[PDB]
C-alpha cells in the first residue's frame, strides 16, 4: 500500500500532482467498524 | 551527502504539465532502475507556473516549466536534451546538444554530424523532424513554420511517445518500453556521430582509418590512395550525371549527408559519390561510381564499375566488425581501394602489371573480374 | 489469338475523350492524367 | 564487518534524522 | 519522381539488391502462360504472362507469382522440356517441375554434377543446349569441355575437347556436323555428334574484315539457319556462309553484341547499348527499339504452340526487369523482378 | 627462397619443403 511506504519514510510519486496518528487512528476505526 | 533534493524536485514537480510530469517519472524510474548514467532536472519560474504576428506568438506558446536531461557516454562526453512543451498546440518537442569533455578541433567535412538543427533527425526511420504529428493542429494552423522549428525545437515521434500521447492524455504504459528502446538509440547514435567526427578528422588528411582487428579484410599491399574528400549538397549530388539511379530509387532524400571521395592511380582517377542517411551504422551509405580513366567508363556503359558497386552497397554485412561497428565507412573505402586496384591490374592489353594471383581472368556471359578476397590463403576469386 | 497491349488502348481512347470534351482540361487530376497520357 | 556495521549504522542514524527533518518540516 | 522511399533497414537492403540486379537468363513454360526468370544471386522468379498480357491486368500482376532461391551462385542458364526447366546454377544442374514450382513445396527432381579436373574453381555452365532425337542434354562452361548427358539416367557419355578457353554459346542446326560452339578463344568449332570429334574450325579474329582488335576475341553469340550462321561478341556481327567459312556481310554496330537470333527474316540483336537491334539480312540497320535496361544479355521469342495470345518477344540483362515487346516498335510494358 | 623464407602453400612433407616448380603462372612443390 501507499500509507505503509509513507509511514516506512519512502516517498514516491504519485500518477496526478503526522501520519503516523492518523493512520493509526483510521486502523481504529476500521476495526470497530468491521466487528460491528 | 558531502560525507533531499529529491524533495525539492517533488515541489517543483508538481507545477510541470501532465506529458511533461509523466516524463520526468519514467525518467527517473529509468534513472534509478538500470542507468545511473543519466540526470534530469527542471528549468523554469514556479510563479509563471502558479499563473496578427500576436496570435503566431501566442499560439507557439512556450510553457515556461521544461524538462533536461542529460547522458553521458563512454567517451566522456555528454548529450544534453531540454523538452519544451506547447499547451496551445498539446505538443512536446526538443532541443539537444552535444558537448565533449576535450576542446573537439573539427574538420571541414564534418559540418552537420553534430549540428544541433540535424542531429537526431531520424532516430526512427524517418519522422524528418519537419511536419505536426496531430492532423487537428493541422486544421488548426489551418485556420490561422520551420523558423519555428529552428526556434523552438523539433516536434518527433518519439519524443511525444516519451511524453505519452497517443496520436493515431498521457500514459505511463506508453512510455514504459519506449523509453528504453528510445534511450538506447540516443546511446549508439552519438556514439556512432563521434566515431565518424573521429574517421572524418583523418580521412580529411587522405589517410583511411583502418583498425588492428579488420586487418584481415583486406590485403597488406595497396596501391591506390584517397586524394579528396568533401561534402557537397544535395543540389550538387543531383546535378552529377551517374547518379540517377539512387535518385530515382528514392534514397536521395533531403535529410542526407552528400560526400564525394576522388581515388586515385597513376592517370586513374575514380569519383564515388556518397549518401549517408543518419541511421549509420544501421543503414549503411551507398556509392555512386565513375572511373575518368579512359574516356568516361561509368554505371551504364562497364559492368564491372556495377560489379563494384554489387561488392561495396548490396556486400556490406562482410565489412562491419563487432557490436559497436562505426567503422563500416573506412571498410567500404579500404575495399573500394583494393577493387580499383583489381580493376587496374587484371585489365587484359601496360601501365599497370598483374601481381594479383586470381588463377583465371574471366568468367560467366559479363566476364567477370575477380573481386572477392580469400585471406587464409589470400587471393582473389569470383563472387 | 492476336496479344493486344490494353494499356495503350485505354490510355489512347481516353485522350481521345479528353479531345471530345476540351472543357475538363482544366481541373488538376484530369490535367495530370492528360499530361501523363 | 565491525566497520561495515558501525558504517551501516551511522548510515542508519543520518536516515533517520533525515526523516525526522523531513515529519518536523511536514508537522510545520 | 520518388514515388515509394523505403525508410527501414530491411528495405533498404532490398532496394539495394534491386538496383544491383542483373537478370541472366530466360525460360518459357510448355505452355505459353508462365515466364522463367534467372538471377544474378541464384534465384527464380516465375511470371505469369498470360495474366501480365490479359485485359483485366492490375499493377500487382507484373510481379513473379512464385520467386524462390534456387542455387548457390548465379544462374547462368535455363532450358525447358515437355515437362521440365533444367536450371544450371553454381556447377550443377537442378530440375524442377512445372506443376509443382506454383505450389508451395518447390522440391527439385535430381541435381548432376559432371566430372571435372579437380581444380579449386568449381567452374560456371554458361550454355545448356537441349537436343532433340534423343533425350540428351549438353553442358559447356569454364570447364573448356563439352559434356553430353543422358536425361533419363544421370551418365555422362561424351566429353569433348577443342577450345582453348570457355565457352559462351552453343547451337543446333540438324544436319551432319549439327553443333556449333563458340568460346572465349575466339573460334566457332563443329563438332558430331557420331564421331564425337571436331570437323571444322572458324576463326574469326583472323579475318581483317573482322577483327576489331580494341575489344578483343571473344564470341557471345551463335544462331543458325541451317545453312548459314550470325557470330558476333568482341571482333563484329558477322554472317558467315557454312560450308564455305567465308564472311559476307558484317553488320555496322560499335557496341559488342551478346545475344543474336534469326527471326521470321530478320536479325535480332543485344547487347552493351540499351536498344533492340532489328537488321535485314543483307546488312541494313532496319530498326533500333529502346529498352528499360542500360544493357541487354537475353532474348527470347514466345513461340509455342496452344497459346496464341503469349507471342511476345521478351529482353533482359542488366536490371531488376523484363521488356515484354506486344510488337516490335515499342514496349508494351515491363515486368518487375 | 629469399621471398618465401619466414621471418599458397609454404612448407610441406617432413623436410618443411619450399615451393621450386614454376606453373606457366604459380609455384607448386615437386
Amino acid at each position: 500500500y501507499l500509507w505503509v511506504q509513507k509511514l516506512g519514510g519512502l516517498h514516491f510519486p504519485k500518477e496526478q500532482p503526522s501520519h503516523m496518528e492518523t493512520t493509526m487512528k483510521l486502523l481504529k476505526t476500521r476495526v470497530q467498524s468491521r466487528l460491528a | 551527502e558531502y560525507l533531499d533534493q529529491a524533495h525539492k524536485q517533488y515541489e517543483t514537480a508538481r507545477h510541470l504539465p501532465p506529458p511533461l510530469y509523466v516524463l520526468f517519472v519514467q525518467a527517473t524510474a529509468y534513472g534509478q532502475a538500470c542507468d545511473k548514467t543519466l540526470s534530469v532536472a527542471i528549468e523554469g519560474s514556479v510563479d509563471e507556473a502558479k499563473a496578427l504576428d500576436d496570435k503566431r506568438k501566442e499560439m507557439l506558446k512556450r510553457h515556461p516549466l521544461s524538462v533536461m536531461l542529460d547522458l553521458k557516454c563512454k567517451d566522456d562526453s555528454v548529450l544534453h536534451l531540454t523538452f519544451y512543451y506547447l499547451m496551445n498546440l498539446n505538443i512536446m518537442t526538443v532541443k539537444a546538444k552535444v558537448t565533449t569533455a576535450m576542446e573537439l578541433i573539427t574538420p571541414i567535412s564534418a559540418g552537420d554530424l553534430l549540428s544541433p538543427d540535424s542531429v537526431l533527425s531520424c532516430l526512427y526511420p524517418g519522422d524528418h523532424g519537419k511536419k505536426t504529428p496531430n492532423p487537428a493542429n493541422q486544421y488548426q494552423f489551418d485556420k490561422v513554420l520551420s523558423d519555428y522549428v529552428l526556434e523552438l525545437g523539433h516536434p518527433y515521434l518519439w519524443v511525444q511517445k516519451l511524453g505519452g500521447l497517443h496520436f493515431p492524455i498521457a500514459d505511463h504504459s506508453l512510455s514504459a518500453s519506449h523509453m528504453e528502446t528510445t534511450m538506447k538509440l540516443l546511446k549508439t547514435r552519438v556514439q556512432s556521430r563521434l566515431a565518424l567526427h573521429k574517421q572524418f578528422a583523418s580521412l580529411e588528411h587522405g589517410i583511411v582509418p583502418v583498425t588492428s582487428d579488420c586487418q584481415y579484410l583486406f590485403p597488406a599491399k595497396v596501391v591506390s590512395r584517397l586524394v579528396k574528400w568533401v561534402t557537397v549538397a544535395h543540389e550538387d549530388y543531383m546535378e552529377l550525371h551517374f547518379t540517377k539511379d539512387i535518385v530515382d530509387a528514392g534514397l536521395a532524400g533531403d535529410t542526407n549527408l552528400y560526400y564525394m571521395a576522388l581515388i586515385e592511380r597513376g592517370t586513374a582517377k575514380l569519383q564515388a559519390a556518397v549518401v549517408l542517411n543518419p541511421g549509420y551504422s544501421s543503414i549503411p551509405p551507398v556509392f555512386q561510381l565513375c572511373l575518368n580513366w579512359k574516356g568516361e567508363k561509368t554505371n551504364s556503359n562497364d559492368d564491372n564499375i556495377r560489379a563494384m558497386e554489387g561488392e561495396v552497397n548490396v556486400c556490406y554485412k562482410e565489412l562491419c566488425g563487432p557490436w559497436p561497428s562505426h567503422q563500416l565507412l573506412t571498410n567500404q573505402l579500404q575495399r573500394l581501394c583494393v577493387l580499383l586496384d583489381v580493376y587496374l591490374e587484371t585489365e587484359s592489353h601496360k601501365e599497370f602489371p598483374q601481381e594479383k594471383m586470381c588463377l583465371r581472368l574471366f568468367r560467366g556471359p559479363s566476364r567477370m573480374k575477380p573481386f572477392k578476397y580469400n585471406h587464409p590463403q589470400g587471393f582473389f576469386s569470383h563472387r | 489469338s492476336i496479344p493486344i497491349d490494353y494499356n495503350l488502348y485505354r490510355k489512347f481512347w481516353s485522350l481521345q475523350d479528353y479531345f471530345r470534351n476540351p472543357v475538363q482540361c482544366y481541373e488538376k487530376i484530369s490535367w495530370k492524367t492528360f499530361l501523363k497520357y | 564487518e565491525s566497520v561495515e556495521d558501525k558504517l551501516e549504522l551511522r548510515r542508519k542514524q543520518f536516515h533517520v534524522l533525515l526523516s525526522t527533518i523531513h515529519e518536523l518540516q511536514q508537522t510545520l | 519522381v520518388p514515388l515509394a522511399v523505403p525508410l527501414g533497414q530491411t528495405e533498404v537492403f532490398q532496394a539495394l539488391q534491386r538496383l544491383h540486379m542483373t537478370i541472366f537468363s530466360q525460360s518459357v513454360s510448355p505452355c505459353g502462360k508462365f515466364l522463367a526468370a534467372g538471377n544474378n544471386y541464384g534465384q527464380i522468379a516465375i511470371f505469369s504472362l498470360s495474366s501480365a498480357l490479359s485485359s483485366e491486368a492490375k499493377e500487382e500482376s507484373k510481379k513473379p507469382v512464385v520467386t524462390f532461391q534456387a542455387h548457390d551462385g548465379p544462374v547462368y542458364s535455363m532450358v525447358s522440356t515437355d515437362r521440365h526447366l533444367l536450371s544450371a546454377g553454381d556447377g550443377e544442374v537442378k530440375a524442377w517441375l512445372w506443376a509443382e514450382m506454383l505450389k508451395k513445396g518447390c522440391k527439385e527432381l535430381w541435381r548432376r554434377q559432371p566430372p571435372y579436373r579437380t581444380s579449386l574453381e568449381v567452374p560456371e555452365i554458361n550454355a545448356l543446349l537441349l537436343v532433340p532425337k534423343e533425350n540428351s542434354l549438353i553442358l559447356a562452361g569454364g570447364d573448356c569441355q563439352l559434356h553430353t548427358m543422358d536425361l533419363e539416367t544421370g551418365t555422362f557419355t561424351r566429353v569433348l575437347r577443342g577450345h582453348t578457353d570457355y565457352i559462351h554459346c552453343l547451337a543446333l542446326r540438324e544436319r551432319s556436323p549439327e553443333v556449333l560452339s563458340g568460346g572465349e578463344d575466339g573460334a566457332v568449332r563443329l563438332w558430331d555428334l557420331r564421331t564425337a570429334k571436331e570437323v571444322q574450325t572458324i576463326e574469326v579474329y583472323k579475318h581483317e574484315e573482322c577483327s576489331r582488335p580494341h575489344n578483343g576475341r571473344w564470341i557471345g553469340c551463335l544462331a543458325t539457319d541451317s545453312d548459314w550462321m550470325v557470330c558476333g561478341g568482341g571482333p563484329a556481327l558477322t554472317l558467315w556462309h557454312l560450308r564455305s567459312s567465308t564472311p559476307t556481310t558484317i553488320f555496322p554496330i560499335r557496341a559488342p553484341q551478346k545475344h543474336v537470333t534469326f527471326y521470321q527474316d530478320l536479325i535480332l540483336s543485344a547487347g552493351q547499348g540499351r536498344c533492340v537491334n532489328q537488321w535485314q539480312l543483307s546488312g541494313e540497320l532496319k530498326a533500333q527499339v529502346p529498352g528499360s535496361s542500360p544493357g541487354l544479355l537475353s532474348l527470347s521469342l514466345n513461340q509455342q504452340p496452344a497459346a496464341p495470345e503469349c507471342k511476345v518477344l521478351t529482353a533482359a540483362g542488366n536490371s531488376c526487369r523484363v521488356d515484354v515487346f506486344t510488337n516490335l516498335g515499342y514496349r508494351a510494358f515491363s515486368l518487375s523482378f
